[PDB]
């Protein structure tokens, strides 16, 4: 739930605690490296403004993976992750998550 | 501390240029061939918080984005160089520029200084000089000691009247130079300008061809300050400067309560 | 503690409101300058004890551009024009694309190049005075023309034209009175000036700043006072805390 | 001790400077030829622990730049006091013997006639020596010195003055009585006609006035007290830390 992004130099996005940011399709999301502006949506939308383009080329490239599973399900594990109870269980992307 | 501390800090010093440029009006009201001034002002760049056009979710974007400005400053001063009234005078050796041109001096460094005031006289060598700190007039016009009077030609032709010979004899011939850019000229005081980068190449020729003024004897160019409209510019420029005092004082009462506070 | 930092919302949202009212202050003498407004929208509500509703405070989400005419300026110059209507004037840029202006003093390079009064740049489309022009004239159309000695009838130097946006709050300000298109702001919409819904180029006037120095003063009064109310707020939350700790 | 009691000493430290120098350029707002000052922040060098972690040092006021803008012209009925209308050092000789560059133009004669200081009454090089036939003292915009003589058509050139431009004003060093000494910084004293080659026209019976902004200097004196009480509380905050601490443990 610690949502303090970052993106270092090869431009993945990660949190202050160095974990690696999912995206959409599952993998960790990775922004091109020469950005100008980046702006998060209410939903998890990251959209980007490559270096010196015009403002009318704001284009999405990712999706922040937001997931809303069952709380009493949740172990919190020992370096500070919540986890499934049960194993080998997949985390849905749930819709319904809004970022502030 | 405070943004608005600093977005008001510009607009003071905003204004303090502004009255500054009316003060030098009024105090050139009477300066003869003085063009007056206006500063120009402009706002300071917009912090981009929020891009306007941003895409918020899906098939939405921004109709307008949080940007915040950081004041303003004067980042001009522009000359308006329209031509002013005439005064009618009996001395023979003032002219005026009746059109667009400059009457061309000699600086003391060897430059050529470019005037429009037309108050000029002569030296103890009958050259027409500057009626200020004595600068010659470019091309020189000696006046020679036999003549009984002068006349300057409408075409800039310079003559003198000599008892015992008709057909007044001719001494020489004046040649004003003209600017696309009069405004680009850079003020050095003294009723003179010098070109720069932006004033343009200097085209000389006779006064009254290719667009250039005519000379006219025994006249004066009046200034051409409105004395009323920099009164009431100097309305707006108290107004807005006490304004700007009143958010730094607002700021500061509401710091010293923080402080007392927090 | 919640309070602290809900608080600390309404600090930042007033700390904003604030400075954009000294930039619309700041901004009172400024030709073709439009107000702004700050907007302010509460945070997201959080389900405590689950039916029980808080707050997280409140921001400001953007800041609105009010792109209402202002009043007329009369000048004696003949070069600082004002668009009567809806339009801007389009400029070029050192990086080559076209910046958008309402601020309508404009001047001569050295070349006989319209240019505005300020950093220099270009303004589209190119108008060239000739050196033998003894005046200049914009009429209510966009068309220049110049006086020329020794020839009847003014001879056209060119025609300008001015650029409508549908959304001129959705503008990006880059500052030097000037104006980017963006996404939200709407396609370029050129012409000439006069035609289709576009202002009319009035010569030798300018478009004063739009602010209102008396509401921007009321509104100094109002986002003073909310913001020590929220310091009070921070401070008796400070002094319930410490009263636990010392009494516990 | 604690950290952050010296890191906000710091800054009432640095605060302290700043506003030293604000109530310097107050204090000469009526001096002419006086150059305001500024006060230029930098944060202290920051030390790594826990090993990528950075924590700071404060601040402190590393120099006291001088703008060198010009200031306006007072028109005076004086006829000894001039100015120079644009960049240049009036060049005056201490009592050490070295010369002391000024841009004060209120000047004087001394018993013999000599230009000199309207204060402490140094000479200005070159010495200027009005006879005492003169009626009129004129000094031309190259810096010619002339003197008006009954029964003697022409003014008779009693000297010249000359001026000295640094290409780094900021870098002289002020000794007071509106005198610099040249530095290391400084750079080469570049002496000439007062006119030529970039230096300043001499302007007779005019004073250059200071250029202070006294609207910018109650301004920042605003943000320095309240930065300054600011950083007060954090030491304020920190004194009742340790003492709960010690109280409690």
């Amino acid at each position: 739930r610690n949502g303090n992004l970052k993106v270092d130099q090869n431009g993945m996005l990660t949190n202050a605690s160095g974990h690696l940011v999912l995206g959409e399709n599952d993998a960790p999301i990775t922004l091109p490296i020469p950005l100008s502006k980046i702006e998060i949506g209410r939903d998890g939308t990251i959209s980007v403004l490559p270096q010196g383009a015009p403002a009318e080329e704001f284009q999405a490239v990712d999706r922040i993976k937001l997931v809303k599973p069952n709380d009493q399900s949740l172990f919190k594990d020992t370096n500070g992750l919540f986890r499934h109870k049960t194993p080998n269980q997949p985390y849905e992307a749930d819709a319904t998550v809004s970022l502030q | 501390m405070h943004p608005a501390l600093w977005v008001s800090k510009t607009g003071l010093d905003a204004q303090q240029t502004n009255i500054a440029t009316i003060s030098n009006n009024l105090a050139n009201a009477s300066t003869v061939g003085y063009k007056k001034s206006r500063a120009v002002f402009e706002d300071l760049f917009y912090q981009n918080i929020n891009q306007p056009g941003g895409q918020s979710s899906q098939n939405t974007e921004l109709p307008s984005g949080l940007m915040l400005g950081a004041g303003s400053k004067v980042v001009a001063t522009q000359k308006v160089h329209t031509h002013g009234n005439a005064q009618t005078t009996t001395n023979a050796l003032d002219m005026m520029v009746e059109g667009d041109g400059f009457f061309q001096v000699t600086l003391p460094d060897g430059n050529i200084g470019y005037t429009r005031n037309g108050q000029f006289t002569l030296n103890g060598e009958g050259t027409l000089v500057t009626s200020g700190s004595g600068y010659p007039v470019e091309p020189e016009i000696v006046i020679p000691e036999d003549a009984i009077s002068i006349t300057v030609g409408t075409d800039g032709e310079v003559s003198v009247r000599v008892r015992g010979q008709q057909d007044n004899q001719v001494v020489g011939q004046l040649t004003i130079t003209d600017f696309v850019n009069p405004g680009g000229l850079e003020p050095i005081g003294q009723n003179l300008y010098l070109p720069t980068g932006a004033s343009g190449d200097p085209q000389e020729g006779v006064p009254g061809l290719d667009g250039l003024g005519e000379i006219r004897q025994s006249m004066l160019e009046a200034s051409n300050v409105n004395v009323t409209e920099e009164l009431v510019n100097m309305i707006e420029a108290q107004r807005v400067y006490e304004m700007n005092s009143k958010v730094i004082s607002s700021v500061d009462k509401m710091m010293s309560f923080v402080n007392q506070q927090l």
